[PDB]
């Protein structure tokens, strides 16, 4: 929730 | 001959990163300026026994595998989103373990929460090293 969208 | 006694040494290795929200993104566009590093704590030496540190960026990287071969073993990047990022750590050492690898988890935060400050703590054991290697281990 406090983090960013991620890569593959 | 014989040995009446052991030894075993203790390895204490710090990874972590910061990650801040750039102002402006870059043309390409990366939102976030952020460091990824290889420590002793409280500013000791590893270059005694850590032959070069390997971080294995992720593919969507230029030039993904980045080797520091001197302290600081660190990597300065921009980005628009975290990933898992294997390390490696090569040793001053003759015999197995050669090397060992983490997952370190490169995790951003989204703008207006602070910036991302994390300290992870690794614990390693050498049972019984070579007379060499832990000599390297201990150096002052």
């Amino acid at each position: 929730t406090k983090q960013t969208a991620r890569k593959s | 001959s014989h040995m009446a006694s052991s030894c075993a040494v203790q390895v204490k290795l710090e990874l972590g990163h910061r990650a801040q929200v750039r102002k402006k993104p870059t043309v390409e566009g990366f939102t976030h300026d952020w460091m990824v590093f290889v420590r002793g704590p409280e500013h000791s030496n590893i270059q005694h026994f850590v032959e070069k540190v390997v971080f294995h960026l992720h593919e969507s990287f230029p030039r993904p595998k980045r080797v520091c071969k001197d302290p600081p073993y660190k990597v300065e990047e921009s980005g628009y989103a975290g990933f898992i990022l294997p390390i490696e750590v090569y040793f001053k050492n003759k015999e197995e373990p050669r090397k060992v690898r983490f997952d370190y988890d490169l995790f951003l935060h989204l703008e207006g929460h602070p910036p991302v400050n994390h300290l992870r703590c690794e614990k390693l054991t050498f049972n019984n090293p070579t007379e060499d290697f832990r000599r390297k281990l201990l150096k002052a």
